[PDB]
Protein backbone atom coordinates (compact mmCIF):
# COMPACT_ATOMS: atom_id res chain seq x y z
CA UNK A 1 0.00 0.00 0.00
CA UNK A 2 2.98 2.35 0.61
CA UNK A 3 3.75 2.35 -3.13
CA UNK A 4 2.69 5.90 -3.83
CA UNK A 5 1.64 6.13 -7.48
CA UNK A 6 1.31 9.20 -10.02
CA UNK A 7 1.17 9.68 -13.51
CA UNK A 8 4.91 9.11 -15.07
CA UNK A 9 6.43 10.12 -18.46
CA UNK A 10 8.72 8.07 -21.02
CA UNK A 11 12.33 8.86 -21.79
CA UNK A 12 11.87 11.57 -24.75
CA UNK A 13 13.28 11.96 -27.91
CA UNK A 14 16.06 14.37 -29.04
CA UNK A 15 17.87 15.12 -32.35
CA UNK A 16 21.46 14.45 -32.72
CA UNK A 17 22.65 17.68 -31.70
CA UNK A 18 20.89 17.85 -28.53
CA UNK A 19 22.82 14.16 -27.05
CA UNK A 20 23.86 15.75 -23.59
CA UNK A 21 20.30 15.55 -22.61
CA UNK A 22 19.85 12.06 -23.62
CA UNK A 23 22.40 10.65 -21.22
CA UNK A 24 21.56 12.56 -18.60
CA UNK A 25 17.98 11.23 -18.87
CA UNK A 26 19.43 7.98 -19.24
CA UNK A 27 21.60 8.79 -15.71
CA UNK A 28 18.74 10.10 -13.99
CA UNK A 29 16.71 6.68 -15.38
CA UNK A 30 18.54 4.48 -14.69
CA UNK A 31 20.07 5.86 -11.11
CA UNK A 32 16.55 5.65 -9.87
CA UNK A 33 16.24 1.85 -11.94
CA UNK A 34 19.28 0.80 -9.62
CA UNK A 35 18.03 2.48 -6.35
CA UNK A 36 14.52 0.49 -6.59
CA UNK A 37 16.26 -2.91 -7.48
CA UNK A 38 18.20 -2.86 -4.20
CA UNK A 39 16.00 -1.23 -2.33
CA UNK A 40 13.02 -3.16 -2.98
CA UNK A 41 15.35 -6.90 -3.20
CA UNK A 42 16.68 -6.48 0.20
CA UNK A 43 13.61 -5.43 2.06
CA UNK A 44 11.65 -8.66 1.39
CA UNK A 45 14.91 -10.80 2.05
CA UNK A 46 15.42 -8.85 5.58
CA UNK A 47 12.08 -8.95 5.58
CA UNK A 48 11.55 -12.70 5.43
CA UNK A 49 13.87 -13.41 7.86
CA UNK A 50 11.60 -11.18 10.43
CA UNK A 51 8.63 -13.16 9.27
CA UNK A 52 10.26 -17.00 9.47
CA UNK A 53 11.79 -16.00 13.42
CA UNK A 54 8.24 -14.79 14.13
CA UNK A 55 6.57 -17.93 13.13
CA UNK B 1 9.57 41.49 -11.83
CA UNK B 2 13.85 40.71 -12.68
CA UNK B 3 13.72 41.71 -16.27
CA UNK B 4 11.43 44.72 -15.58
CA UNK B 5 13.67 45.77 -12.43
CA UNK B 6 16.90 44.97 -14.13
CA UNK B 7 16.22 46.91 -17.12
CA UNK B 8 15.78 50.44 -14.61
CA UNK B 9 11.76 50.62 -15.00
CA UNK B 10 10.71 53.72 -13.37
CA UNK B 11 8.67 51.80 -11.01
CA UNK B 12 10.18 49.48 -8.83
CA UNK B 13 12.62 52.33 -7.67
CA UNK B 14 11.98 51.37 -4.09
CA UNK B 15 14.74 48.55 -4.07
CA UNK B 16 18.35 50.83 -5.07
CA UNK B 17 19.32 50.24 -1.97
CA UNK B 18 19.09 46.31 -1.49
CA UNK B 19 23.07 45.31 -2.41
CA UNK B 20 23.56 42.18 -1.10
CA UNK B 21 20.69 39.52 -0.11
CA UNK B 22 20.49 35.81 -0.04
CA UNK B 23 17.71 35.38 -2.40
CA UNK B 24 14.77 37.61 -4.23
CA UNK B 25 11.02 37.08 -3.80
CA UNK B 26 9.04 38.02 -6.45
CA UNK B 27 4.89 38.34 -6.93
CA UNK B 28 2.88 36.10 -8.21
CA UNK B 29 1.56 38.02 -10.82
CA UNK B 30 4.55 40.70 -11.39
CA UNK B 31 3.00 43.19 -13.76
CA UNK B 32 5.45 46.17 -13.79
CA UNK B 33 7.75 44.45 -15.56
CA UNK B 34 9.12 45.50 -19.06
CA UNK B 35 7.17 48.49 -20.84
CA UNK B 36 8.39 48.05 -24.05
CA UNK B 37 7.21 45.03 -25.44
CA UNK B 38 9.40 42.48 -26.93
CA UNK B 39 11.07 39.23 -26.21
CA UNK B 40 13.86 39.17 -23.74
CA UNK B 41 16.71 36.92 -24.45
CA UNK B 42 17.75 34.46 -22.11
CA UNK B 43 15.53 35.51 -19.66
CA UNK B 44 15.87 32.20 -17.29
CA UNK B 45 19.69 32.44 -17.72
CA UNK B 46 19.71 35.98 -16.23
CA UNK B 47 17.16 35.12 -12.90
CA UNK B 48 19.43 31.89 -11.99
CA UNK B 49 23.23 33.95 -12.43
CA UNK B 50 21.58 36.81 -10.41
CA UNK B 51 19.93 35.08 -7.91
CA UNK B 52 23.25 35.10 -5.58
CA UNK B 53 25.33 38.13 -5.28
CA UNK B 54 27.36 39.55 -3.17
CA UNK C 1 -10.08 18.47 -28.44
CA UNK C 2 -8.67 18.48 -31.67
CA UNK C 3 -11.14 20.62 -33.65
CA UNK C 4 -9.18 21.05 -37.19
CA UNK C 5 -10.82 23.92 -38.81
CA UNK C 6 -10.70 26.31 -41.48
CA UNK C 7 -8.68 29.48 -40.80
CA UNK C 8 -7.54 30.49 -44.38
CA UNK C 9 -9.93 29.26 -47.12
CA UNK C 10 -8.64 28.87 -49.98
CA UNK C 11 -11.58 30.06 -52.11
CA UNK C 12 -11.81 33.57 -51.12
CA UNK C 13 -8.45 34.39 -49.13
CA UNK C 14 -6.07 34.68 -51.67
CA UNK C 15 -7.97 35.99 -54.71
CA UNK C 16 -4.54 37.68 -56.51
CA UNK C 17 -2.63 34.00 -56.11
CA UNK C 18 -2.85 30.85 -57.93
CA UNK C 19 -3.39 28.18 -54.65
CA UNK C 20 -3.25 24.81 -57.33
CA UNK C 21 0.51 24.21 -56.36
CA UNK C 22 1.67 20.42 -56.77
CA UNK C 23 4.44 18.04 -56.42
CA UNK C 24 5.67 14.93 -57.49
CA UNK C 25 7.44 13.76 -54.97
CA UNK C 26 4.32 13.61 -52.74
CA UNK C 27 1.95 11.71 -55.40
CA UNK C 28 -1.41 9.92 -54.50
CA UNK C 29 -2.52 7.16 -56.31
CA UNK C 30 -0.44 7.79 -59.17
CA UNK C 31 -0.78 11.59 -59.21
CA UNK C 32 0.49 14.51 -58.09
CA UNK C 33 -1.22 16.30 -54.86
CA UNK C 34 -0.06 18.54 -52.01
CA UNK C 35 -0.01 18.13 -48.22
CA UNK C 36 -3.76 18.67 -46.67
CA UNK C 37 -3.27 21.18 -44.26
CA UNK C 38 -0.82 23.41 -45.82
CA UNK C 39 -1.11 25.72 -49.18
CA UNK C 40 1.72 26.00 -52.00
CA UNK C 41 1.69 29.54 -53.70
CA UNK C 42 2.57 30.37 -56.50
CA UNK C 43 2.04 33.41 -58.95
CA UNK C 44 -0.84 35.09 -61.27
CA UNK C 45 -0.50 36.90 -64.54
CA UNK C 46 3.02 37.15 -64.22
CA UNK C 47 2.42 39.19 -60.93
CA UNK C 48 2.71 38.18 -57.08
CA UNK C 49 1.61 40.45 -54.86
CA UNK C 50 2.87 41.08 -51.34
CA UNK C 51 0.13 39.18 -49.40
CA UNK C 52 -0.53 40.26 -45.95
CA UNK C 53 -3.55 38.30 -43.90
CA UNK C 54 -4.28 37.96 -39.92
CA UNK C 55 -6.26 36.27 -37.56
CA UNK C 56 -7.90 36.72 -34.28
CA UNK C 57 -7.98 33.48 -31.88
CA UNK C 58 -11.60 33.96 -30.94
CA UNK C 59 -12.08 30.62 -29.82
CA UNK C 60 -11.55 30.30 -25.60
CA UNK C 61 -8.72 27.74 -25.84
CA UNK C 62 -5.70 27.24 -27.81
CA UNK C 63 -5.11 27.13 -31.15
CA UNK C 64 -2.07 25.54 -33.21
CA UNK C 65 -1.07 26.81 -36.72
CA UNK C 66 1.62 25.65 -39.03
CA UNK C 67 3.66 27.39 -42.43
CA UNK C 68 6.19 26.83 -44.26
CA UNK C 69 9.14 28.22 -45.88
CA UNK C 70 10.35 27.01 -49.82
CA UNK C 71 13.65 26.67 -50.77
CA UNK C 72 14.05 26.72 -54.74
CA UNK C 73 17.28 24.88 -55.87
CA UNK C 74 18.05 27.02 -58.38
CA UNK C 75 18.28 30.64 -59.12
CA UNK C 76 15.86 30.51 -62.23
CA UNK C 77 12.87 28.31 -60.98
CA UNK C 78 12.66 30.91 -58.04
CA UNK C 79 12.55 34.24 -60.22
CA UNK C 80 10.11 31.97 -62.51
CA UNK C 81 7.45 31.35 -59.82
CA UNK C 82 7.75 34.20 -57.73
CA UNK C 83 9.25 37.14 -60.08
CA UNK C 84 11.82 38.25 -57.67
CA UNK C 85 15.49 37.14 -56.70
CA UNK C 86 15.47 38.03 -52.91
CA UNK C 87 12.42 37.13 -51.13
CA UNK C 88 11.25 37.48 -47.31
CA UNK C 89 8.81 36.18 -45.11
CA UNK C 90 7.84 37.14 -41.43
CA UNK C 91 5.67 35.94 -38.88
CA UNK C 92 4.29 38.33 -35.82
CA UNK C 93 2.41 37.76 -32.98
CA UNK C 94 1.78 38.88 -29.59
CA UNK C 95 5.00 37.95 -27.98
CA UNK C 96 6.48 35.84 -31.10
CA UNK C 97 8.15 36.85 -34.09
CA UNK C 98 10.79 35.84 -36.79
CA UNK C 99 12.11 36.51 -40.19
CA UNK C 100 12.54 33.90 -42.30
CA UNK C 101 14.51 34.54 -45.58
CA UNK C 102 15.10 31.90 -48.60
CA UNK C 103 18.64 30.03 -49.21
CA UNK C 104 19.40 29.10 -52.44
CA UNK C 105 21.99 26.62 -53.40
CA UNK C 106 22.20 23.19 -54.83
CA UNK C 107 21.23 20.00 -52.64
CA UNK C 108 21.49 16.07 -52.64
CA UNK C 109 18.54 14.42 -54.36
CA UNK C 110 16.12 13.50 -51.52
CA UNK C 111 13.04 11.51 -53.38
CA UNK C 112 13.68 12.71 -56.44
CA UNK C 113 13.79 15.82 -55.65
CA UNK C 114 16.22 18.83 -54.14
CA UNK C 115 14.46 21.60 -52.82
CA UNK C 116 13.06 21.81 -49.05
CA UNK C 117 10.87 23.59 -47.00
CA UNK C 118 11.68 23.96 -43.61
CA UNK C 119 7.88 23.68 -41.42
CA UNK C 120 7.42 25.64 -38.36
CA UNK C 121 4.80 25.90 -35.75
CA UNK C 122 3.72 28.26 -32.85
CA UNK C 123 0.68 28.71 -30.03
CA UNK C 124 -1.76 31.34 -29.51
CA UNK C 125 -3.96 32.45 -26.67
CA UNK C 126 -7.45 33.40 -26.38
CA UNK C 127 -8.08 36.50 -28.02
CA UNK C 128 -4.22 37.08 -29.52
CA UNK C 129 -3.24 37.79 -33.18
CA UNK C 130 -1.10 36.38 -35.89
CA UNK C 131 -0.09 38.43 -38.79
CA UNK C 132 1.63 36.71 -41.48
CA UNK C 133 2.96 39.32 -43.91
CA UNK C 134 5.46 37.66 -46.67
CA UNK C 135 6.39 38.89 -50.64
CA UNK C 136 7.45 35.25 -51.43
CA UNK C 137 8.43 31.56 -50.95
CA UNK C 138 5.40 31.38 -48.05
CA UNK C 139 3.48 28.04 -47.66
CA UNK C 140 0.42 29.50 -45.78
CA UNK C 141 -1.07 27.70 -43.42
CA UNK C 142 -4.87 26.04 -44.09
CA UNK C 143 -5.83 24.40 -41.51
CA UNK C 144 -4.85 24.89 -37.81
CA UNK C 145 -5.62 22.95 -34.65
CA UNK C 146 -7.30 24.03 -31.91
CA UNK C 147 -5.94 21.85 -28.97
CA UNK C 148 -6.69 21.21 -25.28
CA UNK C 149 -3.43 20.14 -23.39
CA UNK C 150 -4.60 18.14 -20.50
CA UNK C 151 -1.77 17.43 -17.91
CA UNK C 152 0.85 16.01 -20.51
CA UNK C 153 0.79 12.58 -21.54
CA UNK C 154 3.76 10.17 -23.42
CA UNK C 155 4.07 8.65 -26.79
CA UNK C 156 4.33 4.87 -27.09
CA UNK C 157 6.04 2.80 -30.42
CA UNK C 158 4.86 -0.55 -30.55
CA UNK C 159 3.49 -2.44 -33.59
CA UNK C 160 0.69 -4.61 -31.38
CA UNK C 161 -2.43 -5.55 -32.55
CA UNK C 162 -5.43 -3.25 -32.08
CA UNK C 163 -7.58 -4.44 -29.04
CA UNK D 1 34.91 49.89 -22.56
CA UNK D 2 37.47 47.68 -20.15
CA UNK D 3 36.66 46.16 -16.72
CA UNK D 4 39.40 47.80 -15.05
CA UNK D 5 37.44 46.44 -11.96
CA UNK D 6 38.55 43.01 -10.08
CA UNK D 7 34.96 41.73 -10.21
CA UNK D 8 32.83 40.67 -13.76
CA UNK D 9 30.62 43.26 -14.76
CA UNK D 10 26.88 42.45 -16.27
CA UNK D 11 26.07 45.29 -19.18
CA UNK D 12 22.93 45.39 -21.13
CA UNK D 13 21.72 46.84 -24.38
CA UNK D 14 18.64 46.67 -26.70
CA UNK D 15 18.02 47.12 -30.48
CA UNK D 16 14.46 48.98 -31.20
CA UNK D 17 12.32 47.70 -34.19
CA UNK D 18 10.79 50.35 -35.75
CA UNK D 19 6.68 49.15 -36.93
CA UNK D 20 6.86 50.90 -40.57
CA UNK D 21 9.89 51.84 -42.93
CA UNK D 22 8.76 55.63 -42.37
CA UNK D 23 9.75 56.17 -38.52
CA UNK D 24 12.85 54.56 -39.27
CA UNK D 25 13.66 56.53 -41.38
CA UNK D 26 12.92 59.48 -39.59
CA UNK D 27 14.71 59.09 -36.32
CA UNK D 28 17.54 57.27 -38.05
CA UNK D 29 18.03 58.74 -41.69
CA UNK D 30 18.79 55.32 -43.44
CA UNK D 31 17.21 51.93 -44.33
CA UNK D 32 19.74 48.96 -43.35
CA UNK D 33 20.99 49.29 -39.68
CA UNK D 34 23.12 47.12 -38.13
CA UNK D 35 24.30 47.11 -34.56
CA UNK D 36 27.96 44.82 -33.36
CA UNK D 37 28.73 43.73 -29.99
CA UNK D 38 31.93 42.13 -29.71
CA UNK D 39 34.69 40.96 -26.57
CA UNK D 40 36.78 38.52 -26.02
CA UNK D 41 34.51 35.55 -26.70
CA UNK D 42 31.45 36.93 -27.93
CA UNK D 43 30.49 38.35 -30.72
CA UNK D 44 26.84 38.95 -32.52
CA UNK D 45 25.57 40.83 -35.38
CA UNK D 46 21.81 42.08 -34.80
CA UNK D 47 19.99 43.73 -37.68
CA UNK D 48 16.61 45.47 -37.23
CA UNK D 49 13.35 43.64 -38.79
CA UNK D 50 10.25 45.57 -40.02
CA UNK D 51 7.15 44.71 -39.89
CA UNK D 52 3.30 44.98 -38.87
CA UNK D 53 2.79 43.87 -35.05
CA UNK D 54 -0.59 43.13 -33.09
CA UNK D 55 -1.13 46.24 -30.24
C1 LIG E 1 1.90 49.12 -13.76
O1 LIG E 1 0.88 48.14 -13.54
C2 LIG E 1 -0.44 48.68 -13.41
C3 LIG E 1 -1.36 47.53 -13.08
O2 LIG E 1 -0.89 46.79 -11.96
C4 LIG E 1 -0.83 49.40 -14.70
O3 LIG E 1 -2.12 49.98 -14.55
C5 LIG E 1 0.20 50.47 -15.02
O4 LIG E 1 -0.10 51.07 -16.28
C6 LIG E 1 1.60 49.88 -15.06
N1 LIG E 1 2.59 50.93 -15.29
C7 LIG E 1 3.88 50.69 -15.55
C8 LIG E 1 4.74 51.89 -15.76
O5 LIG E 1 4.32 49.54 -15.60
C1 LIG F 1 -6.19 41.78 -55.36
O1 LIG F 1 -6.51 42.32 -56.65
C2 LIG F 1 -7.58 43.28 -56.63
C3 LIG F 1 -7.84 43.67 -58.06
O2 LIG F 1 -7.20 42.78 -58.96
C4 LIG F 1 -7.19 44.47 -55.75
O3 LIG F 1 -8.28 45.38 -55.69
C5 LIG F 1 -6.83 43.99 -54.35
O4 LIG F 1 -6.35 45.08 -53.57
C6 LIG F 1 -5.76 42.91 -54.42
N1 LIG F 1 -5.35 42.45 -53.10
C7 LIG F 1 -6.06 41.72 -52.22
C8 LIG F 1 -7.46 41.32 -52.60
O5 LIG F 1 -5.58 41.40 -51.13
C1 LIG G 1 4.40 45.24 -52.31
O1 LIG G 1 5.38 45.51 -53.32
C2 LIG G 1 5.18 46.76 -54.00
C3 LIG G 1 6.23 46.84 -55.09
O2 LIG G 1 6.58 45.55 -55.56
C4 LIG G 1 5.27 47.91 -53.00
O3 LIG G 1 4.98 49.13 -53.67
C5 LIG G 1 4.27 47.70 -51.86
O4 LIG G 1 4.45 48.70 -50.87
C6 LIG G 1 4.47 46.32 -51.24
N1 LIG G 1 3.48 46.08 -50.20
C7 LIG G 1 3.76 45.47 -49.05
C8 LIG G 1 2.61 45.31 -48.10
O5 LIG G 1 4.88 45.07 -48.78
Amino acid sequence: EKMNTQFTAVGKEFNKLERRMENLNKKVDDGFLDIWTYNAELLVLLENERTLDFH
Amino acid sequence: SVAGWILGNPECELLISKESWSYIVETPNPENGTCYPGYFADYEELREQLSSVS
Amino acid sequence: SFERFEIFPKESSWPNHTVTGVSASCSHNGKSSFYRNLLWLTGKNGLYPNLSKSYVNNKEKEVLVLWGVHHPPNIGNQRALYHTENAYVSVVSSHYSRRFTPEIAKRPKVRDQEGRINYYWTLLEPGDTIIFEANGNLIAPWYAFALSRGFGSGIITSNAPMD
